[PDB]
């Protein structure tokens, strides 16, 4: 998806040259979440809303997955997932494109 | 409204232990359980239900959710649970019709 691609662009545009940090992380994660919200609430808003989830993790290499089971109004609610990793930061995003 | 959800969660996965291949499955059953918890209240709204479950492995975390909605009719309710090895989060979102 174009919007998903540009949300992953936003993810990199936040987290490039970076590493996951416990001390920077409260403000870093607030910036992450707010910036993805500002992405989806920019041009591309047409009487919709986005529901957001973000996970940020250190690199250890164990067995981890994601899943999410919901009940939604079907024709108006959509979803997508994004995964990424780098030298030290794993980052996952979950986007819920819903009609406002 | 959410206290019965919390009691349901503490009934279902109280003091239990991690097993990864059915972890999603527990989430599904929880989502179905919470679905019945929504279906018991059946307030004429658009409902969203979500769960999260994660091993207690020693990495510090922070979590919440936000949107940009009609502030008087659209809302959020939540239950956090934990045990020796797991963390559980259940979230319900109201949007009006």
């Amino acid at each position: 998806h174009k919007v998903q691609a540009v949300l992953k662009q936003v993810l990199k545009e936040r987290i490039e040259k970076q590493k996951y940090d416990p001390v920077k992380g409260a403000q870093i994660s607030k910036q992450l979440a707010d910036d993805l919200r500002e992405k989806v609430k920019a041009l591309g808003y047409d009487r919709y809303k986005l529901v957001i989830q973000v996970t940020v993790g250190q690199k250890q290499g164990q067995a981890m997955r994601i899943i999410s089971r919901c009940l939604w109004d079907q024709t108006n609610d959509n979803f997508a997932s994004e995964y990424y990793e780098n030298e030290s930061m794993y980052c996952v995003c979950q986007v819920y494109g819903l009609y406002y | 409204v959410d206290t019965m959800v919390r009691e349901s969660i503490v009934a279902a996965i109280g003091d239990n232990q991690f097993a990864h291949n059915k972890i999603d499955s527990w989430s599904n059953n929880i989502v179905e359980g919470c679905l019945k918890r929504l279906a018991a209240m059946n307030k004429p709204f658009k409902y969203i239900v979500t769960t999260n479950l994660t091993q207690k492995a020693g990495a510090g975390l922070h979590a919440a959710s936000c949107a940009r909605w009609n502030e008087k009719t659209d809302g959020k309710l939540t239950v956090q649970w934990e045990n020796n090895t797991m963390i559980v989060l259940v979230s319900v979102y109201w949007l009006a019709v």
